[PDB]
């Protein structure tokens, strides 16, 4: 088990227990596990991250701007921000896809993958 | 000297030398794909159930040149060309 | 003879060639040492002084 | 026309041989240690500054106890330091001297030189090889008594991979000689061999490869000084 | 030839090593350890 | 003494043996290494696999284009020997 | 001359090359994999249960080869054709 | 014996190990571009535009390299010098 | 001509491929194995002590596989086959 | 004939010589391929600095691929002590 | 009519040849690779090199422990060929 | 038969077989020293002078091993031991 | 027919045999140490002095490997056994 705290600049959006964190990294998809080596890595600009834990069901959060830290203790994502899956919207996200700003496209990419529509 | 000895001789050296080069290279390439398989589980233990496809693309590149060095060998050691 | 003349120019050129480019580096690095040392000798003097 | 062996100045005593040359160019070698020796004792200035012998000398210790730490405690063996340092000045000059010029014709049309490299034979690769083993197996028969040293190489790493661990054992002397051997004897070779050309133009192979030659023996007696140091180490543990 | 074969020479240059190595160990070695301590 | 055919024929064999043994170790170790690259590549892009294949059989295909073309000098020394 | 005696030859020579090929396989497959696997349980501990089935799966890739290898010396060196 | 047989089993010995060379150096030099055009195309969806031509080069060099050892195969199996 | 001397130096040139095999895969497959091994403790100094492990589990495979060699070998030595 | 068996060595020697360089060569070349698609796909631009030191190592093994072939040309076109 | 123990010598000879060349051809390629590795991790972790010395000899006893096995039976072959 | 021929092919093929060496390790040594440097150069475009020294020093070394093969190969063809 | 033309024909080819595999052994271990020097050098430039000692502890493994080779093909050849 390890400590996922996903914090963002604004305030700190999560904290606490999980088994695995998944997500994708400019270099690829990155699965972590409790005891994970050392690492640090920039998320993908429509990242998603699928934090596990024990006892409740998985959670899905949609991050812009994150950057991973994995340490053998505790393990943070430094979000400029990120949404949980329960409050995303279909439509909006659908309508911030593909647009021609690329920031606002890969926000909504983000929040459709963490819904899961991707 | 018997003509046949020498030939069958040949034959069989050259049979030898097919399975050495075709072990060689099966076994290697196998090796690579495993390596290559492990290092994406590690990367995510999940990925496991679409890994296992490419990774059985790449068994079957090999292992069909194995078995193509086989069937070479089987030929030169039961019929010998030209004996 | 004649191996060992050609063995002398071999011996020679090596000779020339070592002392050109080797020397001059590891007499800075004899000289670097010994100043270091010395350096350390004149600083433990004065901080005895001090 | 080779003539690979055939040691000069052979000798038989108590009924048995010994070659004269290996034994002058290692005589050779012990009297500049020697002198290099004296030299550092008569001109040791700890509170001056150092000659250049001091230099090259407490330069060869620092880093020597720099590896051992490195390895295993200074205090723990101190001898290692030394009974191994020596190793390393000793083979060094061996294979520094062959730089000079002794190679002639000896009226057979073939070359001979006046002086070969003591670990051009194999003897003298054997002699501190097995001298190494005993030293350092004797350590660590104090460190573990006589009793607990098999039992502990043979237990080696994992129980059962038992026969690699002796052979690993017996590796440590013979990889240790060999290699030297070879370090050096292929130089004895290769000047020989380069020896066949004509000498206006055989002069300059024969200076390039003792430039390299330096090199080799230079870093090969490091690489026999920090084996020595971490055999000592490993049979040292525990 | 085999110069392979071990010789005479092993036993003899055997001596003269371990002869440096005394030089070595009492001469060189603790001198040269005391000035490095020292310092 | 021996007859030539004897002789020659193994040669022919023999030669025969050496370019297939060439070729399976070359088109094992080319098909392991593009397919550690395919590996990897999914593991790490899933997405990009579609553009992925393309490269993936351009290079395989060189990879086995000279072990298949070895089937004809192969044949040409077995059962066709110059010089018989 | 006895043509049994180039038969056996060759057969020898032919089942030294089975073994070079077959060894030179599996040594290197087996290092390969194991490279992965030590790569893999030095980044993630937890992942060894499912990277250990894996690195079976390509070890086992491997092994096959060598170990028809060796049964085709078995062939090569007690049934010979020819003999 | 006839002089003309020894002569044409060296040749082809020796076109074999040619061809044996030739294959080696081809399939893994391009096996190893290849798995570094792909990494590359990976890493960058749409970098193959301006990734093929170094690739190109690197497998022509290669190729260059196997198909002289096929023309001097050739020559030697057909054209055996001092026959 | 005495086949026997044939036999035993064809037994023996076989002898001389098992263990060149061999000796390439042990040294190969125990130096990958290493540097995986050693780049894991590395990256983690105090995780060297459950790398171990799997490294020794794939010494021990390539180990044996050169070892089976090893034991063939010796029966093409100790007792060729068809003498 | 002597003289024949001279020559069948020859061949077999360089066929065999040949070999070597063909997968010297060949591996190397793909090896510097491999940096340079590394190093172009990390920046396009690299392309033209990198040819420098890739021309350099291609240069310098197919330096000692030709001198094989020179040797192997000696070998079989003068076959020595024939 | 040559003699027999003259052919079993020359097997002998290349059959040792190919045994410890093997067998260094094995030594050369696993003690550079393991030396890729320790020069790799001494780059990352500068301190590291006193403790990253005892695994890498780990390997590097372990590959040489073949080589040298290889060499004794070339040894046997050469100096006793079997049944000479 | 002429003892000369058999010893000048016997060294003819030895010949060979250490410029096969040769050219193998010299050609592998020298791609893999110029893979690190272009790996190098395009991680660091402005290191290229620091990095020129290992590579001339590893392509001194492999060189080195290479002209040793070719010394040796010249001394077997031209002079071979009791010819 | 001259029991000294074969033995030094197979003394030539076993020495040729000795070069191969050391000039292949030493070619791999230079470049791969090689490779690894220039790696370290490039990411980390003030590591110099550092990665130096161990690469020379390499080097000295593989062309210890290598001259043990050019001891025993010199054993061979000059000083044949068993003449």
């Amino acid at each position: 088990d390890l400590n996922v705290e996903i914090v963002a600049v604004e305030r700190e959006l999560w904290s606490g227990p999980a088994t695995f964190v998944f997500t994708r990294t400019t270099a690829g998809e990155i699965g972590i596990l409790p005891r994970h080596i050392p690492l640090v890595a920039q998320l993908v600009d429509d990242a998603m991250v699928r934090v596990e834990r024990e006892g409740e069901d998985d959670l899905r959060i949609a991050v812009d701007g994150g950057f991973l830290s994995v340490t053998e203790e505790t393990v943070r994502i430094l979000v400029e921000n990120a949404q949980f899956e329960s409050e995303i919207d279909a439509d909006a996200a659908k309508e911030d896809a593909a647009s021609d700003d690329e920031r606002t496209a890969a926000w909504g990419r983000a929040r459709l993958r963490a819904l899961g529509q991707i | 000297l018997d003509p046949n000895a020498i030939i069958t001789a040949g034959a069989l050296i050259g049979g030898g030398l097919i399975m050495g080069g075709g072990a060689i290279g099966a076994g290697i390439g196998d090796g690579i794909a495993g390596n290559a398989l492990i290092s994406g589980i590690a990367r995510q233990p999940e990925a496991q159930g679409r890994l296992f496809t490419p990774f059985f693309i790449t068994v079957g590149l090999v292992e069909a040149a194995y078995f193509i060095n086989l069937a070479f060998m089987a030929l030169f050691v039961f019929a010998t060309p030209g004996l | 003879m004649s191996i060992f003349i050609g063995q002398l120019i071999g011996f020679a050129v090596i000779a020339f060639i070592i002392v050109k480019w080797v020397v001059p580096p590891v007499r800075t690095l004899m000289r670097n040492q010994q100043e270091a040392v010395r350096a350390a000798l004149a600083e433990s003097a004065e901080a005895a002084k001090k | 026309a080779i003539h690979v062996g055939h040691h000069t100045l052979v000798f038989e005593l108590f009924g048995m041989t010994f070659n004269g040359d290996t034994i002058l160019a290692t005589a050779v070698t012990a009297v500049i240690v020697i002198a290099l020796a004296f030299y550092l004792r008569a001109k040791v200035t700890s509170t001056g500054v150092p000659s250049g012998v001091q230099l090259f000398w407490e330069a060869l210790t620092i880093q020597m106890r720099q590896q051992i730490e490195g390895s295993i405690g200074m205090k723990i063996a101190p001898f290692v330091l030394p009974l191994s340092v020596t190793i390393f000045v000793f083979i060094l000059i061996s294979n520094w001297l062959a730089v000079l010029p002794l190679q002639y014709g000896g009226a057979d049309g073939a070359a001979a030189e006046l002086y070969k490299a003591p670990a051009s034979d194999i003897n003298f690769v054997l002699a501190l090889a097995l001298f190494v083993f005993v030293c350092y197996h004797a350590a660590g028969i104090w460190r573990r008594g006589i009793v607990g040293h098999p039992i502990k190489v043979v237990k080696g790493h994992v129980a059962f991979l038992a026969p690699i661990n002796i052979v690993e054992e017996l590796a440590k002397p013979i990889s240790l000689a060999l290699r030297l051997f070879g370090n050096i004897f292929a130089g004895g070779i290769l000047v020989a061999l380069i020896a066949m050309f004509p000498w206006y133009i055989q002069w300059f192979p024969n200076a390039v490869w003792k430039t390299f030659d330096l090199f080799v023996g230079l870093i090969q007696a490091f690489i026999f000084s920090l084996l020595t140091i971490l055999y000592f180490s490993q049979s040292m543990e525990l | 030839s085999n110069f392979l074969i071990p010789n005479g020479t092993f036993f003899a240059v055997l001596i003269i090593f371990l002869i440096v190595l005394g030089v070595i160990s009492k001469w060189v070695v603790p001198p040269i350890s005391k000035v490095l301590a020292e310092r």
